[PDB]
């Protein structure tokens, strides 16, 4: 009944006389277009008819509105396209300037994609209106209508570059973005600079125009600026170098302008061009690392961590110096934790030159270890990276560094071990400089920190292809599996597909032999599922198998609805499992996601006091690995002793992103409950959560000690 | 010359005002009731509430036995509290091209406006109200997001189940924009816009339109706009008080000559005398610290408690109270006692941490968000809901309070309602009016019919002439002038 009642309004419309009732009439036309089904297209010429003889101004404003709407629901009929076109250049001399926009939109999203008037042309003529709102949506136009594919002209630039010296805000942002747009279509062109008889590519004149831009007196633009400089590639080396030159103060010397702007966000975005731009060129990264190592100075700490990250992202284009080396490793000494982890991954990959600058940077991490003890974890993996990068410059401290015995509990002398290690792995030379006590600790750390310390002097690749091929029978099964989890706590870097084919037989065997059982199988199909990563389709069909197995298993009526939604979203593996209730799994190339609760420890005799009925805060501090988007799968679960059980989501914005593959979660938990008598335990570990609607422990808990005093 | 109102409530005004040129936004707010509806979001795990006999349909054609939960006679949605909002269909919020602002109570909803739908103007308020507004925000924020229970519930939400939910859900209004809060970056992102502002600074339009801030006396910074053309004056007046408090007292001798004087943010207690409930307040509190028992003082961490405290601290040397502490417990204590400062209460960030060492009973808690769903005021109502002695003083007119008490039914403590509103009673703004001369009047539909509660009356209704012309929620007046 939609066109019998739209016709009754519009008549309706044609005797009202009051704009405001017109206005709401026009309102429900508006809202009841969008009928997905309809053919309001036959109340397009009545709409026409509606607009030919108005008086008002949002009138027009709002129709042409629902126009625009249901031409992009049709937008293969180009002739009521140009229709559009055509009654939209009739209404676009309109002198109110909602219309306008309203047109200017139209034009933008219903646009000849072909290269019949030019409209661009038209739209272009309206840089130069009155109302700068005309012009901002004009230009917002210009943005859409090349952003659909249509390749534009040349002469947009020459005439966009009047706007620069306009004074306003948003005008000044759109008119930077169709600079970059405009010569990211023609850059090598050859423009002169008016100002002298010089002639550089357009590129140049671009790049030189939008960097001048970043002193504007509005910090809006200034970002807008910042970020759209940092995908400039084809501009000319020169000229990127010249930006630095401190000494020359706007075409040049920008970036320094930048980074020590009052608004740090301005700092941030130039921060993330310089990385862009020096991942592009190596040379202009060795030049501008010297202000790069000086953001590290500054006063807030984001601006901190994501020049850190950058700089990080560079580190083979990059050179460090002993300067550069002390400036950098003395800011382990802060206090915020997420920049020591930060700079921890950072070290990783820095390339040092000498010998004691190695020296100082163990000095450095040692310190770090000994002030901040919770770290631990992080520091020996990246004395893993330390010692397997630069063989050369440790070469002479394992001598000093090797030094009566220390204990096997100090964390300075297993780091310099694993350390000294890894440089040994690279250079089989310093086995034999290796003490006897020496060989005792490496062997300790090896069955031990397999994980951290290398096997010292693939074969492991055919003996797990081997291995896999043997199975293709409980006695095989168990054999085969004692073998990959040995092969996985020998090998780390190949532990993930030995766990995952690990987790595969076991479920194997377990349903050959095969009511628990059943349930072990789901569970383990879940966590081959979930936890892991870079899975493929083949993988997930044979684990849908599995569970299709598990669940006709444990049935000895919603069977038959969920194998008939299992043969609809897979059609394709039908083909391909022939033969299914043995499936080959292929093992492809793999991690295993685990998390490791740090903070607090728990084995402090010293509890957390609290008082007769109160919450009392404990802040959980645990890294990730290799975790896939942690934001949404994972949760920390709360058991009392009573047997309750809290799961709390965490936020979004409390998992903190140090680095590639870890993660940081930093979070609150609130303890308590009813009166409580006496200090007593509680658990607090992780969870993952899976919708196929379900959890997964996949860390070690943490049993914390609460103790109570009545309050005063 | 067009007024497209918004918000339907009456003291949470919103409203478009569109002009020959600029199309402006009158002080967008937020209601904030919605959040009555849902259960609270307590610290721990509250074990009177999460073993509710979950409520049941008649029928039972769908499994509803999850989403809402049965307590003392009402039943109410599980989720968090998705907040009210102003609607967002009749204009686009695009063309809009300036915001003003009146003062904090209501600019809850800029996050909501500004940063979700793309809008393009800049948004003025003087400084002592994005001062005290970020602060708000700011415990909103932090009050939500301390224990997410991101858990929703989508059933209920048809037109069809809602009419076969009885009261107070059935009363319930537009379910369908209907929006879990903001976040941080949002509100922090949103708050750079401002442009701030001081008194009679005048302020140009697009060589079109002129506006300008009054001193208006409700708080501080709290503000009266005017914007003016060549050939037209509309007086925005939202939320004065005359009573001479600390703030600069208003300006009531500019707003004549107006042609439109668009007034809301009048009391909703029209039957209360605000001296007289101060009195009750600090008579409850004295009667139920002076047995052995608590108090717990539902109050927004800004405005109203500025005056109570004041009036509070001459009680405390008339009445010889030295005995007992006075608390401020919320996230934005410092802040909030410094620009109070700068323009015996031991003020505390969080229950949690410090404050713990200090708990000496009797006292005295001021607490955080008052309409007993969120914050800490969950804590204590679940820690002082079975002792006869304890009471709660209920200070804040914006949630009704019967309803907002419910869910924690069946309670044995005391529940006073002294409500303290220092906004325009009905004798003064007539008063006010025939003082002021404005050629029209604009308020909502509340006003200009008596109050349903009490029918009989007929003194409270806003009586002015020519008759004032009213609005309801979401609709589109003419302000009838021919240029």
């Amino acid at each position: 009944s939609v066109e019998g009642v739209v016709r009754i309004l519009l008549e309706h419309y044609y005797k009202e006389n009051d704009p405001s009732v017109r206005l709401k009439i026009a309102s429900l036309l508006g809202l009841l277009s969008k009928t997905a089904g309809f053919s309001p297209d036959c109340i397009m010429d009545d709409a026409i008819n509606i607009l030919q003889n108005e008086k008002s101004h949002q009138v027009l404003a709002q129709l042409l509105d629902t126009l625009l709407a249901i031409g992009t629901k049709l937008p293969e009929n180009q002739a009521i396209q140009m229709r559009l076109v055509d009654v939209a250049c009739k209404h676009l001399t309109d002198t109110s300037h909602g219309v306008r926009n309203k047109c200017l939109q139209l034009l933008g999203n219903l646009g000849s994609l072909e290269k019949a008037r030019d409209v661009q042309k038209i739209i272009g003529d309206y840089f130069s209106d009155q109302d700068p709102r005309v012009r901002t949506a004009a230009i917002k136009a210009m943005l859409q209508l090349h952003e659909r594919g249509l390749k534009l002209h040349q002469t947009i630039y020459n005439q966009a570059c009047k706007l620069l010296s306009d004074d306003y805000e948003q005008v000044r942002s759109a008119a930077v973005q169709l600079i970059w747009v405009v010569s990211q279509l023609y850059p090598e062109s050859i423009v002169p600079i008016p100002s002298s008889n010089e002639e550089i590519r357009l590129v140049d004149d671009a790049f030189g125009k939008i960097c001048h831009m970043v002193s504007d007196g509005s910090w809006v633009v200034r970002v807008q600026a910042a970020k759209l400089l940092g995908s400039m590639e084809q501009v000319s080396s020169h000229f990127l170098e010249q930006t630095l030159d401190k000494k020359l103060m706007g075409a040049c010397g920008a970036f320094v302008h930048g980074l020590e702007d009052e608004m740090y966000e301005v700092r941030i975005a130039a921060v993330e061009a310089l990385c862009m731009l020096a991942q592009s060129s190596p040379s202009f990264a060795e030049k501008c690392l010297d202000f790069l190592v000086d953001m590290f100075n500054d006063e807030i700490e984001e601006v901190r961590l994501q020049s850190i990250h950058t700089m990080r992202k560079i580190s083979n284009n990059i050179t460090l110096r002993e300067d550069q080396l002390d400036t950098v490793l003395a800011v382990l000494e802060d206090s915020s934790r997420d920049i020591r982890e930060a700079l921890h991954e950072l070290l990783c990959c820095t390339n040092v030159s000498t010998k004691e600058g190695i020296h100082l940077a163990l000095v450095e991490l040692l310190k770090n270890l000994t002030k901040y003890p919770t770290d631990r974890d992080s520091i020996w993996k990246c004395l893993k990276f330390l010692g397997s990068r630069h063989p050369t410059l440790v070469l002479p401290l394992v001598p000093e560094l090797l030094s009566a015995e220390p204990d096997m509990d100090d964390p300075a002398y297993i780091a310099v071990l694993v350390l000294i290690f890894n440089a040994a792995k690279t250079c089989p030379t310093m086995p034999a400089l290796f003490s006897d006590h020496t060989f005792r600790h490496y062997a300790y750390l090896r069955d031990s920190l397999s994980h951290l310390v290398p096997a010292l002097r693939d074969p492991s690749q055919q003996f797990l292809q081997q291995s896999l091929e043997r199975v293709y029978a409980q006695e095989l099964l168990e054999f085969t599996i004692r073998d990959l989890q040995r092969l996985g706590e020998l090998q780390s870097e190949l532990a993930g597909v030995a766990d995952f084919s690990a987790t595969y037989l076991r479920c194997q065997l377990l349903l050959i032999k095969a009511s628990a059982a059943a349930k072990q199988i789901m569970e383990e199909t879940y966590k081959m599922e979930f936890m892991y990563s870079g899975v493929e389709n083949k993988q997930v069909v044979i684990i849908h198998h599995m569970r299709l197995q598990a669940k006709a298993l444990q049935l000895i009526e919603k069977f038959l609805q969920e194998v008939d939604f299992f043969q609809r979203y897979f059609i394709a593996d039908l083909p391909h499992l022939q033969d299914s209730f043995f499936l080959h799994l292929p093992l492809p190339e793999i991690h295993k996601a685990s998390a490791t609760i740090i903070e607090p420890a728990g084995e402090s005799d010293n509890p957390l006091r609290f008082t007769s009925g109160l919450v009392v805060a404990l802040d959980v501090d645990a890294t990730l690995e290799h975790v896939q988007d942690p934001q949404n799968t994972v949760k920390v679960q709360v058991l009392y002793p009573d047997g309750q059980a809290q799961m709390i989501h965490p936020k979004p914005a409390d998992f903190r992103n140090p680095g590639p593959g870890r993660h940081r979660l930093i979070t609150q938990v609130y303890l308590s409950h009813t009166a409580w008598t006496e200090a007593c335990q509680v658990e607090v570990r992780l969870l993952l959560a899976y919708n196929s609607e379900g959890t997964i422990p996949f860390s070690k808990p943490v049993k914390v000690y609460i103790m109570p005093k009545p309050a005063r | 010359m067009k007024l497209y109102c918004l918000s339907g409530h009456p003291t949470l005004p919103c409203n478009v005002l569109k002009f020959k040129s600029t199309t402006i936004m009158l002080d967008c707010g937020l209601d904030m009731t919605s959040t009555l509806n849902f259960l609270p979001l307590p610290l721990v795990q509250s074990p009177r509430l999460s073993n509710l006999p979950g409520w049941s349909l008649k029928d039972g054609n769908a499994f509803l036995d999850k989403e809402l939960k049965e307590c003392s006679g009402h039943v109410f949605v599980d989720s968090v509290p998705e907040f009210c909002l102003p609607e967002t269909e009749l204009i686009d919020l695009s063309t809009v091209d300036v915001i003003l602002i009146s003062n904090y109570h209501c600019m809850m909803a800029l996050p909501y406006i500004t940063e979700h739908t793309g809008f393009t103007g800049t948004v003025y308020a003087t400084e002592p109200t994005v001062q005290i507004g970020r602060l708000l925000m700011e415990e909103l924020v932090n009050f939500i997001e301390r224990v997410p229970k991101a858990q929703s519930a989508s059933l209920w939400k048809n037109k069809d189940i809602q009419r076969l939910l009885p009261s107070p859900l059935k009363d319930a209004v537009e379910v369908s924009t209907w929006r879990r809060c903001y976040t941080m970056q949002e509100v922090n992102s949103a708050l750079s816009k401002i442009q701030l502002v001081g008194y009679s600074q005048k302020i140009e339009l697009f060589g079109a339109v002129q506006v300008t801030p009054l001193s208006s006396g409700y708080a501080l910074g709290s503000s009266n706009w005017i914007i003016q053309s060549h050939y037209e004056k509309v007086s925005y007046v939202s939320g004065s008080s005359l009573l001479t408090t600390h703030p600069q007292p208003m300006d009531q001798a500019s707003l004549k000559n107006s042609d439109v004087l668009v007034l809301t943010g009048l009391t909703q207690i029209p039957t209360a005398n605000p001296d007289g409930m101060v009195g009750e307040f600090c008579s409850n509190l004295a009667l139920t610290v002076r047995n052995g028992g608590n108090v717990l003082v539902p109050c927004y961490p800004s405005g109203v408690i500025y005056d109570l405290l004041e009036c509070l601290y001459q009680y405390i040397d008339s009445a010889g109270l030295s005995s007992v502490p006075l608390y401020f417990i919320s996230p934005v204590a410092n802040s909030s006692l410094e620009f109070s400062q700068i323009f015996k209460l031991k003020h505390y960030p969080s229950i949690h941490g410090d404050f713990s060492n200090d708990f000496r009973q009797p006292c005295v808690v001021f607490t955080g968000h008052p309409s007993l769903r969120f914050g800490d005021v969950v804590h204590f109502m679940e820690l002082w809901g079975k002792s006869s002695l304890n009471t709660v003083i209920f200070t804040e007119p914006d949630f009704s309070y019967l309803e907002a008490l419910a869910p924690y039914q069946p309670l044995a403590m005391k529940c006073i309602y002294c409500p303290i509103d220092t906004r325009l009673n009905f004798i003064q703004v007539s008063k006010l009016l025939k003082e002021v001369q404005p050629l029209h009047v604009v308020c909502p539909e509340q006003y200009t019919q008596p109050p349903p509660a009490q029918s009989h009356r007929m003194d409270l209704m806003i009586d002015c002439q020519p008759p004032a012309m009213s609005y309801r929620r979401a609709e589109v007046l003419a302000l009838p002038f021919k240029r």
